[PDB]
């Protein structure tokens, strides 16, 4: 296994199509700066 | 209140003795038997060996060598927008979204404390109150190394002792504080997007945690919280990693 | 020593806690009488010296004493012993280092579960480790007047906490389940840390009741305001502040 | 069990006759202000 990321308030937006059971691949987009 | 054999096993089984036993076996150069276990694992969990640098299961001298097998660079291209934070691990999203004050979702309906995840470190909890979280779940079939979502200066690492519960839908729904009570390593970075934590949480059997700067953190299991600090990035003794670069991994033991 | 690592210490603790909480009349009384016999308990010191007087074993384990048998020293410049038993170790905290036994040190930061700010209060200070046995009174009393500021519940193991384990188990007091209490006093900031052991795994304070069980596997911190503020908690020298029982 | 006390530097002196295995009783002297 498990990896948990924490980001500061107001700093990133999660990619909007990601939800529970979305496939993850190293290097694919996870979030964007605000 | 819930009457489940499987949930009872989580509490009954000597999870640590099993983790030690498997770590012992996974470190053995056992030739044909090593290769057999790897082939059976690859078959049963549908591993894509095409993605590995060494796709041949005979190339691995121990099971752990195989479990931590590297991939081909080309097969995980790092997004190039410097405004894009990338996935740290192959697997599935377990949960993600807003940290509701101190509250993180472990499963639909089931919360846990940011302070509890961070072992009572209220000053590190304050950095992330009302922030954002992502929980990635890595399975036996997945690549077992973990990479940077962005450029970071390492500031803080905390080893936290704990249990080695399994991680699945039953434990995520039925074991309170699953990720806040399981053995784990908390890494805190300065980034362009402010402070960022990348926490590596172990599970039954897959109990061993490494970082690239400190090697194997566990085992052995010494029962105490350990804290390390590093200076700001402008200073001698600082540690710096790039977006997409390896920062740690998991293995058996 | 090998047993300490093999034994299902927590299963045994839970089992004993279940039995010790039962109102089991004659059977309760039998276990208490056998315990009193085996461990040479002085029931003359108890408020209720009659072993039938206790409805559960835990009621007996936490039996109150008669005031007169533990006179509280009267010099307001004297800090008093918090618990009946023996000194395990005591003296100076050598920077971050506390003596567990000859040849075994442990970290002040590790004892305080990584709380480096609370460790800073006590670097190069003084420590006292009292060992309470099954025969001893099992409540714990204030060494001086104190305002409660901070309590930290720390999860951990339930190793036995005797002279053999003190000599052989690294970080024994920093890895065992425990409650850290922090007070303001006239003599500066003061910690009173209640560390559990196999079977004797239950820890109470007078202000919060039973802290454990249940065992939820996370660090919990509570704070209280400075003296003379609403929700403030203040205790007197020699007053009860907590206790240990089975489970 | 076990009770551990910590005091800030220079605030108390342990009563001098206490050592490993000294008998403790609630209310007896443990330390004095400096
Ligand atoms: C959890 C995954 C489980 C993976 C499978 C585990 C199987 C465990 C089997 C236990 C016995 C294997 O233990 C293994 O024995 C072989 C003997 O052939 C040794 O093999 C080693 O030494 C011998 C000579 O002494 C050499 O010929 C051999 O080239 C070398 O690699 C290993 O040093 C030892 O690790
Ligand atoms: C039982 C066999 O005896 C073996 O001996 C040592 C005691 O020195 C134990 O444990 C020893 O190493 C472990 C490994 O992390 C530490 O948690 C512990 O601080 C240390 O005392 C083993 O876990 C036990 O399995």
């Amino acid at each position: 296994x498990t990896v948990i990321n924490l980001f500061a308030p107001g700093k990133v937006n999660l990619v909007e199509q990601l939800e529970s059971l979305s496939v993850t691949k190293i290097g694919q987009p996870l979030a964007v700066s605000t | 209140m819930l009457n489940s054999f499987k949930l009872s096993l989580q509490y009954i089984l000597p999870k640590l003795w099993l983790t030690r036993l498997a770590g012992w076996g996974a470190s053995k150069r056992a030739g044909w038997l090593t290769k057999l276990v790897i082939d059976l694992f690859v078959k049963y969990y549908k591993v894509d060996m095409k993605e590995a640098q060494k796709p041949d299961t005979a190339s691995y001298r121990t099971f752990n060598e195989f479990f931590v097998r590297p991939l081909r660079d080309e097969v995980r291209p790092i997004d190039t927008d410097p405004n894009v934070l990338v996935m740290p691990a192959d697997g599935v999203i377990s949960q993600l979204g807003k940290i509701e004050e101190d509250k993180i979702l472990q499963a639909k309906g089931h919360n846990y404390s940011l302070e509890a995840l961070l072992a009572g470190n209220y000053l590190m909890a304050d950095l992330f109150r009302n922030g954002t979280f992502v929980t990635t779940y890595l399975s036996p079939r997945d690549y077992h190394r973990v990479h940077m979502p962005c450029n970071g200066i390492l500031r803080e690492m905390i080893y936290v002792p704990g249990d080695l519960f399994s991680v699945n839908h039953l434990t995520a729904q039925n074991v309170p504080n699953l990720f806040a009570r399981n053995e784990r390593v908390i890494c805190l970075f300065d980034t362009e997007f402010g402070p960022m934590a990348q926490i590596l949480v172990g599970a039954t059997i897959v109990g061993s945690i490494e970082t690239v700067w400190a090697g194997t953190i566990t085992p052995p299991r010494e029962g105490i919280i350990k804290r390390w600090t590093w200076p700001a990035g402008e200073n001698d003794g600082s540690v710096a990693l790039l977006k997409g670069q390896e920062m740690g991994r998991f293995k058996l033991g």
